[PDB]
């Protein structure tokens, strides 16, 4: 919920090295580890509000 | 000021959700409620029709505004032994 805390906001491409615990529709439970390859974006990079 | 309604919202989202959710799930049978597992519980939390048919994606509480814009269930425990390696005969 809360481990990690910068002062900095990265908005360059990254990921998350994130697992989950999903079932399937045959209640098959299985942990799989995700990635999530995001990155921010901004049309108007110097707009206070959008920023 | 009717955001502070409910001194406890998150209690009570919560108690609201699962009771409907637990209602909803008690006509349906265990292998419907895995087979539609998501889907019987995300239509047992606000159930409507505005889309068999989906319901909505929105979840308003009139008395704070408190909106439940999802519900997501992670797994299906059962914590009883019985249904645990006895299923796994089923496994097998």
């Amino acid at each position: 919920p809360h481990a990690r805390r910068a002062l900095c906001l990265l908005l360059g491409p990254d990921f998350f090295t994130d697992v989950i615990t999903i079932e399937t529709a045959d209640h098959a439970r299985l942990q799989l580890q995700l990635a999530y390859n995001w990155h921010f974006e901004l049309k108007n990079r110097n707009d206070p509000a959008e920023a | 000021a009717k955001l502070f309604s409910v001194p406890d919202f998150v209690g009570d989202a919560c108690k609201a959700i699962a009771s409907r959710v637990r209602g909803a799930v008690a006509s349906v049978t265990f292998d419907d409620f895995h087979k539609n597992s998501a889907r019987i519980i995300r239509m047992a939390v606000f159930g409507f029709e505005m889309s068999l048919p989906k319901a909505r994606d929105q979840a308003v509480f009139p008395q704070n505004g408190l909106v439940v814009s999802s519900v997501d269930v992670q797994s299906v425990e059962p914590v009883d032994q019985r249904t645990r390696d006895a299923l796994q005969r089923s496994v097998q």
